[PDB]
This record gives structure tokens, C-alpha cells and sequence, in this order.
């Protein structure tokens, strides 16, 4: 009779269970600020020319 | 570009009567995993995502 290597099937393991798909890694380069600031304008309260 | 499909046919009732052949055609496709054997994807290792 024929004798040959018995053919094994390897079983177990897991394939497409529970997707989850969060590979995502927030973060970015872009420009850091910018140095803009003002003041309350001029107040002006004068009359009478008091020399 | 075997020359039978960038040779110009002229109309049937002109002396070129030749017909444009239709043959099978492979593309490889160039992808990161393709550029060399040392990279590739493990899909035994990500089962859960679909590719």
C-alpha cells in the first residue's frame, strides 16, 4: 500500500473579526503664533487753553 | 507596442485591410511590498484590517 507524508491542514487563528481601525496619530507642522497686540487708542479731553 | 496595435489600419476598402489583434495584456503593479522581497505584507498578522 502507499506509504507519503500525511498532508496536516494547520486550523486555529482569526481572520476580519472585531474591525476596529484606529491607526490614526493626530499631529501636524504648521506655523507657531503670531506677536499682534494694540492699545485703547488716544483719549483726548482738553479746551480752554489753560496756557 | 509590438507593432501590431501602433501600425496605423487603413479603411477596409483601402489596400490595408488589416484588423488591430486582440491578445491579453499584464501590467505588473509597482506597490512597496513589490519593490523588494525583503518587504511585505504580513496578512497573517493583520487579519483585522481589509486590504
Amino acid at each position: 500500500i502507499v506509504l507519503r507524508g500525511p498532508t496536516l491542514a494547520p486550523t486555529l487563528d482569526r481572520t476580519a473579526t472585531h474591525t476596529v481601525t484606529r491607526p490614526r496619530a493626530l499631529g501636524s507642522f504648521h506655523s507657531t503664533a503670531g506677536p499682534a497686540k494694540h492699545a485703547a487708542s488716544i483719549m483726548a479731553e482738553c479746551k480752554d487753553e489753560s496756557r | 507596442n509590438t507593432s501590431d496595435m501602433t501600425n496605423p489600419t487603413p479603411a477596409q476598402g483601402q489596400d490595408g485591410a488589416r484588423t488591430l489583434p486582440s491578445k491579453n495584456l499584464v501590467l505588473p503593479l509597482p506597490f512597496f511590498f513589490s519593490r523588494d522581497c525583503g518587504l511585505a505584507l504580513p496578512t497573517v498578522v493583520l487579519p483585522y484590517n481589509e486590504i
